[PDB]
């Protein structure tokens, strides 16, 4: 696997300061390495609508992956994103979909009360993808790329190098 | 015949119930084919060895 | 309605406008919706607008 940076940039009212206790780095305050949990700058102000696009200039196909976040209480979502009806859409020259956040009472789990679901799509050479969102987007900051071929093995036993 | 196979069944599985059944059916059918094919092949070749050796004598 | 002695096959489609300047002119300002119901089939769709490529 290889990598290429997104190049994405965000406005003054968008940030990536959100941190979760469920992930283990230097005391707990951290998040995934290559995804950004966008939230509003100020408290009590809505998430601004922003359009973002990505270009592919490599001679090979890529694999862009992102996620959407499901709050677990009405008291939660308004603080993070705002009081409007959130919605996001994704469109390439070969892909088209739409998602919507939703909230409701849910169980407790090892990390907080909430869920996030991830999505992915393939991108072709000379092809672009576009993201339209105003909240709930776990926007990637670095994208992956796959090359060559390998062999997957799934077991549990000591390794031997001789 | 150096055909190389790859996994289609996840050992730490969370699979559906329809496609799982479809994959299950073919595996047993082919497994029975190999078991039935192999058993007759060996039993069939043993007949020639006994017959051939008796002829050389 | 089908009055023939054999099954048929019916096709339709939905329109995804690429900008808010489109839908308000073509269809209106209300929340568009569509539902399809036979005696064996039942589904629902919704138009959605957003910035997209060329
Ligand atoms: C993506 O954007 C670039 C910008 O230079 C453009 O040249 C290219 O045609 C676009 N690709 C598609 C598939 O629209
Ligand atoms: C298929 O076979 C596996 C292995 O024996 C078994 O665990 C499973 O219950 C069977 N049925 C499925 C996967 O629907």
């Amino acid at each position: 696997i290889n990598k290429i940076s997104t190049g994405f940039t965000y406005g003054s009212s968008i940030n990536s300061a959100g941190t979760t206790r469920a992930c283990m780095r230097n005391g707990g305050n951290s998040f995934y390495a290559e995804l950004k949990w966008l939230v509003s700058k100020s408290k009590g102000q809505n998430f601004p609508q922003t359009t973002n696009t990505y270009r592919n200039t490599d001679t090979a196909e890529h694999l862009i992956m992102w996620g959407i976040h499901h709050p677990s209480s009405t008291q939660e979502k308004n603080d993070l994103y705002g009081t409007q009806s959130l919605s996001i859409s994704v469109g390439s020259s070969t892909y088209r979909n739409n998602f919507v956040p939703v909230v409701g009472a849910r169980p407790q789990v090892n990390g907080q009360s909430g869920r996030i679901d991830f999505h992915w799509t393939l991108v072709q050479p000379g092809d672009n993808i576009t993201f339209s969102h105003n909240g709930g987007l776990i926007a990637p900051s670095r994208v992956s790329k796959l090359i060559g071929r390998g062999l997957g093995i799934q077991s549990d036993a000591p390794i031997d190098n001789n | 015949t150096n055909t190389e196979f790859e996994s289609i069944e996840s050992e730490f599985s969370e699979i559906e119930h329809q496609i799982g059944n479809v994959i299950n059916w073919t595996k047993d059918s082919i497994t029975d084919i190999w078991t039935y094919q192999a058993e007759l092949l060996v039993a069939m070749e043993n007949q020639h060895t006994i017959d051939m050796a008796d002829s050389e004598m």
